[PDB]
């Protein structure tokens, strides 16, 4: 059933006036709140 | 194909030991298979 969900509403005029781009607004929003897969590493000889 | 009167053996590290822990298990097995000359001949590693 359809739930409450939290719409955040970026203004891109007001961001352009401050010197930020939306190429790191959406990343800071996305990687903090959703999580980001960056790359791989080795854990006891396994790629994880 | 392969050959008759000859086998083909693997040596798996199934616990995440490493490469230098597998070579020491590889050298232990070959030095123990060299003291049975009446059963096993020409035992060697295939790799480098």
């Amino acid at each position: 059933e359809d739930t409450p969900q939290f719409k955040i509403d970026i203004d891109q005029e007001k961001a352009q006036a401050l010197g930020v781009s939306i190429n790191d607004i959406n990343t800071t929003l996305g990687a903090a709140w959703g999580g980001s897969y960056v790359n791989d590493f080795i854990d006891r000889g396994r790629v994880k | 194909l392969g050959t008759a009167t000859g086998f083909d053996f693997e040596l798996i590290d199934q616990a995440g030991l490493g490469h230098e822990k597998l070579t020491q298990a590889r050298n232990q097995l070959l030095a123990e298979a060299a003291k049975h000359p009446d059963m096993l001949t020409s035992v060697r590693p295939n790799g480098l």
